[PDB]
RNA sequence: AGAACCUUACCUGGUCUUGACAUCCACGGAAGUUUUCAGAGAUGAGAAUGUGCCUUCGGGAACCGUGAGACAGGUGCUGCAUGGCUGUCGUCAGCUCGUGUUGUGAAAUGUUGGGUUAAGUCCCGCAACGAGCGCAACCCUUAUCCUUUGUUGCCAGCGGUCCGGCCGGGAACUCAAAGGAGACUGCCAGUGAUAAACUGGAGGAAGGUGGGGAUGACGUCAAGUCAUCAUGGCCCUUACGACCAGGGCUACACACGUGCUACAAUGGCGCAUACAAAGAGAAGCGACCUCGCGAGAGCAAGCGGACCUCAUAAAGUGCGUCGUAGUCCGGAUUGGAGUCUGCAACUCGACUCCAUGAAGUCGGAAUCGCUAGUAAUCGUGGAUCAGAAUGCCACGGUGAAUACGU
């Protein structure tokens, strides 16, 4: 016992070294005596120090295991336990961490079978976990684009599916691995899940036109991606965005939305309006109805046409400011993700000035890296330019990469810099101008 | 006596309450009586742990409470030993399997049922209680409190007749509410009787 | 078609206690109703307060009992699952009727 | 915040003595169930079956029963030994300290003075400068608007209507409960030490601490409670402890305190019929239907409860009659017959029916409350509680008079 001179033996038993002994004086953590002897106390004359990894192996008619925190491990793809050794209540091993999958087999099949395979959630090579952690992402964003949850079939069907055709000899992932090597040769498309994942919703209807999974902006093509996940900082229909198309993109007529969410939307919109403009509209989707008949988009803008026809129906003026959007759902407002090559989401907004006011020195280094011939010079002090060019153009990968050159003043010389707006081009070049000619006139 | 408890009057603005549960018309009565039968126990077993404050919840037919202590090693045991022992006792008297949670309580002495239940033992042990109550006082404005009151009351010192005594420091707006205000009780069982002590504390407008 | 009734004793713990329930619920299959404030029972408790004499000399205290309602109208049997782990504190009651 | 026993601490009688209740030891049996006998009651005696756990094979845990000693127990005395809790002046506005100055000193000054407020509230002055408890503020509720949501809550814009939000339906509105806003002398005019402030006016749902509640300082009364509890001292330890039964706490020549119901026509009675808020409910609330004049009883749905139940609010309004008669006023009292509760309703519950119908025709000396949703009146619910209120606690309905003034 710690700091206490008192041993431990069989069954509630407490003893001490008889005290002729050597070790009498230097007690050991783990004793063995030869004759225990009730005289004042409990005393065992003959004491020898032992190391308890000895008597596991030489007790194995004594020893009872009891196993703790049964807890499935993914790195193993199976249930450890802790295990607790003893003989006569004397706990030999206070705490070993131990395969309970390999211990028991009853279980961990269906633990194992439902964790690596339903979750799948493994570090492996196999192809038909391949096949179906794909087949799991169709659905899933088929489900993403529906906005019900309902068209997937649940994932007890899918242990089913397994447990019907994987054999009774896998209880682990060895007995697994050991299992699809010789099941592999025989049906390889058989753990492959099948087709059946929509069945009777009505959701599986998805329109793909009502669903697209690219926006046109004049000549621009920008991607989109589609996410359920409500109240979310990533949730709403995200637009993804190459940087350098940035000073091609404008945000006219882009709240437009995909048309499968558009009835929605305008009742969101008509809803934000204050209570006596909004007590004209009743009720709200046989009008979001009647709009929807006689709308079409990118036409006009989105709140001068929700004001045009609604005058047109009933005969309000409906101001500008009335319309409220922080009551209008973030996950309507069509997220803003700007992408590189690599699909690297670097900067975020719900609107795209949200991009345009944290990307501009980062488009300006855009612009620098494509631009690698001097047009761009400094401690310019006469005109010897030829013909300045208006409007800056190369070409990276697809797209045409698009800026705009100009003087810069500088108080000492003129410098020619890049500038992605044709406004702050004129009064950069203005500025150059009149430098340029007053060092020039005598 | 004719003021108000402090704490009684300030539960439902600033000192959260001390058992946070619910019950019907069934369980509620049976429920308190559990609550009082586990508090009794837990103070006479760590009584020189200097515990503070308990806090009963209970989830869905099981009992978490929260004991703040200012003492970590007498309460929690040696190499974790004796927290187990306090784990199923309270669950024998809950019928319910329990977990308990010790808080720890820094800056010890201004805590008032800590200081309370501090100067009770000084008066059973006899040292003088002038002396014990202005040590007692002093130390709270020496480690940046705002506001102290201490008072002992009835046969005091051995008097063949009863009187009280209180001290105060500070600023201590009992009729504030946003004030908040550490208050607790204790008796001293001395050779002669029952004093009484009565600790206010302030803290902070809000 | 589920009716998700909380009693709570605090209207500071209950408002994150329903909202959080809301926001789990929609997070995974939508559609759900709105969190019903409806009508607290106040019990109010009259306590002589001395010991022995003085009867008009009373304490009055009372229960309030916060009391909010969720309901979720369509077959949404994912969500379910991951509902009783959502470990709420202790403070409010959760009864769920179909 | 609820005495038929129980409660109960009283009395009388039958009874017990490590005990009715705790802990320590030892022994045996698990525990528990059924039956009969005497007793008003606490005993003694059977039959059935115990005997689950825990592998260290044994014991352990619970419980019962028996005995010894350490010990228990007391609503027993001391509130003038105490804590705690409470009343009180009084929600009165005052009660003090640190430092300084004066006075040998007790003490003063601050805190007095002018104004001013409900307020040592604020301003000014000032041998005072500051500080604390007090006041106010922030606490809750009510008085108006907005945001959120709209079930069981609502029905305006739509239809079908079984005429019933009945349904489809709708979220406007009431409402519900969360978050905000809103009232701060904020603005204006005059007075006023260019002050604090006051008076009046606008605006506004609310205007001058908006209203009500919570909130009670230093302390007084050796105030009340040893019987709520804890507690020092003292007392009994075969009784001042403990069990049980019947009676008492409910008596009755009288006196007082606080209420209820009346003395009536602003009313009684009969019918028809209109309008709420608040609260409770599972050993509970208890729909409908049937039976009874009724108390209720059966049957038995729903309701842990914005749905269902208690649950028809009554004054009222309109009809008809009464007619100033100790009365078609008033209902005490008394007899009979009954209903429910509960082992049990004689002492000593609650209620119904029939029959009777006391005093009382507005209260001496005196005395109390009430400054507006108040006073008065009219009903409702709750707590306690098996059953039990004219008492308390809470709720609405109608709804006043008067304040010259000190």
């Amino acid at each position: 016992d710690a700091d206490k001179q008192e041993y431990t033996g069989a069954r509630n038993a407490r003893f001490s070294i008889f005290p002729g002994s050597g070790l009498f004086k230097k007690p050991p953590k783990w004793v063995m005596v030869a004759e225990l002897v009730e005289t004042s106390r409990l005393w065992g004359r003959i004491a020898a120090r032992i190391d308890p990894e000895w008597v596991e192996p030489v007790a194995q008619h004594l020893i009872k295991r009891t196993y703790s925190e049964p807890h499935w491990e993914r790195a193993q793809g199976a249930v450890m336990a802790t295990e607790k050794v003893t003989v006569y209540g004397l706990p030999i091993v206070a705490a070993r961490k131990v395969n309970y999958s390999q211990i028991d087999p009853a279980l961990c099949r269906e633990l194992f079978i439902r964790h690596a395979l339903v979750e799948g959630d493994w570090q492996t090579r196999h192809a038909f976990f391949r096949e179906n952690l794909k087949l799991r992402a169709e659905v899933e964003e088929l489900e993403h684009k529906s906005r019900r949850r309902d068209i997937l079939v649940d994932d007890e069907t899918l242990f089913e599916f397994y447990d019907q055709r994987i054999s009774h000899d896998v209880i682990s992932a060895r007995h697994f691995d050991s299992w699809w090597k010789k099941v592999s040769r025989e049906t390889p498309d058989l753990l492959n899940f099948e087709k059946s994942m929509l069945i009777k919703e009505g959701a599986e209807k998805i329109s793909k036109l009502d669903y697209p999974n690219f926006w046109h902006q004049g000549n621009l093509k920008l991607r989109l991606s589609y996410q359920f996940e409500p109240g979310a900082d990533a949730d709403g229909v995200t637009v993804h965005i190459p940087l350098p198309l940035l000073n091609q993109v404008e945000e006219s007529g882009f709240e437009w939305q995909i048309p499968g969410l558009r009835r929605e939307l305008v009742i969101a919109l008509i809803k934000s309006l204050p209570k006596p403009v909004r007590r004209n509209f009743v009720p709200a989707p046989n009008y979001a109805e009647a709009f929807l008949g006689r709308v079409k988009p990118l036409e006009l803008p989105l709140l001068d046409s929700l004001e045009r026809e609604l005058r047109r129906m009933t005969g309000v003026t409906v101001d500008r400011e009335d319309w409220h959007w922080d009551q209008v759902p973030d996950h309507l407002k069509i997220t803003f993700r700007v992408v590189d090559d690599k699909n690297k989401k670097l900067k975020e907004g719900r609107s795209l000035q949200d991009l345009k006011d944290a990307l501009k020195g980062k488009v300006q280094e855009t612009l620098s890296a494509v631009a690698d011939d001097g047009i761009e010079q400094s401690g310019l002090h006469i005109w010897s330019f030829g013909q300045l060019p208006e409007s800056y153009e190369q070409k990276r990968g697809n797209y045409k990469v698009k800026a705009w050159p100009a003087l810069v003043d500088e108080r000492d010389s003129v410098a020619i810099k890049l500038f992605d707006n044709p406004l702050e081009q004129k009064q950069a070049m203005w500025n150059g101008l009149r430098r340029l000619l007053l060092l020039n006139i005598p | 006596g004719q003021k108000v408890h402090p704490n009684g009057i300030r539960l439902g603005i600033v000192k959260p309450w001390n058992s946070t549960w619910f019950a019907n018309t069934k369980e509620f009565a049976d429920n308190l009586d559990s609550d009082f039968k586990v508090r009794q126990y837990l103070t006479k077993e760590l009584a020189k742990a200097s515990v503070s404050r308990i806090v009963i919840e209970r989830p869905a037919k099981s009992i978490r409470v929260t004991i703040h202590t200012a003492r970590p090693g007498i309460v929690i045991g040696k190499k974790g030993e004796d927290v187990e022992k306090l784990r199923k006792v309270v669950a024998d008297i809950a019928g319910v399997p329990a977990q308990i949670n010790i808080a720890e309580v820094r800056k010890p002495e201004l805590d008032a049922k800590l200081v309370a239940d501090s100067i009770t033992s000084q008066l059973e042990r006899r040292v003088m209680f002038r002396r014990a109550m202005k040590r007692a006082v002093q130390n709270a404005m020496r480690l940046g409190a705002k506001g102290i009151k201490v008072e002992v009351s009835g046969r005091l010192g051995g008097a063949e007749i009863a009187r009280t005594e209180w001290y105060r420091e500070g600023r201590v707006p009992l009729h504030t509410l946003r004030a908040d205000i550490d208050y607790n009780t204790s008796e001293a069982h001395t050779t002669y009787g029952v004093i009484g002590v009565k600790v206010w504390i302030f803290k902070g407008e809000i | 078609r589920i009716r998700i009734r909380l009693k709570a004793f605090d209207h500071r713990l209950i408002d994150q206690a329903t909202a959080e329930i809301v926001e789990t619920a929609k997070r995974t299959g939508a559609q759900v109703r709105g969190p019903i404030p409806l009508p607290t029972r106040k019990e109010r408790f009259t306590v002589l307060i001395s010991p022995h004499v003085n009867k008009d000399a009373r304490d009055q205290y009372e229960i309030r009992t916060h009391l909010r309602l969720v309901d979720i109208v369509e077959p949404t049997e994912k969500t379910v699952d991951a509902l009783m782990r959502l470990d709420l504190a202790a403070g409010v009651d959760v009864q769920i009727s179909l």
